[PDB]
């Protein structure tokens, strides 16, 4: 299974580098907080 | 250790009354292996510290 | 759950690092210093990669799964443990998919 995602070594890169621009973007976006509501 | 006993002393069992030669690969499997042992407990416990 | 993962997850990342160090330990000491190139290299990579790669992923797979049942809590302190177990769960989840991939 290792083997294939080398393969196409670039479409994971690709994928990885926005994978973390994409995340990057939605987690200064995520709303804070102190708890998960409890009640 | 599971590992280096079956390459290694696998071939050499068929000897009978022979412990100290299986040992070696016991000893064998925890050498190459704490570099990486210590390293994962290394992390697994350091970052877990804070 | 985030900062809990983050140990057990660099951990099984690096299993397969510290071990193509010795995967490309082995070739200098068997063949000549100084000399190798991709063909070689990348598989002497696959190889350090696939001997001792499932076993962490199965580890870091058998830590996620282990953890689930405290999804199991009930009423109030299940709400409070809920997102811990979530992310904690996605991060394990993530490191071994990016482990492999």
């Amino acid at each position: 299974i290792i083997r294939r995602s080398v393969a196409n070594r670039f479409l994971v890169l690709m994928g990885a580098l926005f994978l973390s621009i994409w995340g990057t973007w939605t987690i200064i976006n995520t709303p804070v907080d102190a708890l998960p509501d409890l009640s | 250790l599971r590992h280096a006993i079956e390459a290694v002393p696998s071939l050499n069992n068929p000897q009978t009354f022979s412990e100290q030669k299986l040992d070696e690969a016991l000893y064998h499997g925890a050498v190459l292996r704490v570099r990486p042992k210590a390293m994962t407990v290394a992390v697994i416990i350091a970052g877990l510290l804070p | 759950g985030i900062a809990i993962a983050v140990g057990a997850m660099v951990d099984a990342a690096i299993v397969m690092i510290e071990n193509a160090h010795k995967r490309l330990e082995e070739w200098q000491h068997q063949h000549p210093d100084a000399t190798l190139d991709n063909k070689t290299r990348w598989q002497v990579i696959t190889d350090a990669s696939v001997e001792v790669g499932p076993a962490l992923f199965i580890s870091l797979l058998i830590i996620t799964l282990s953890f689930i049942p405290i999804f199991t809590l009930e009423g109030q302190e299940g709400r409070l443990f809920g997102p811990l177990a979530f992310t904690k769960t996605y991060a394990m989840a993530g490191a071994a998919l990016l482990a492999i991939v």
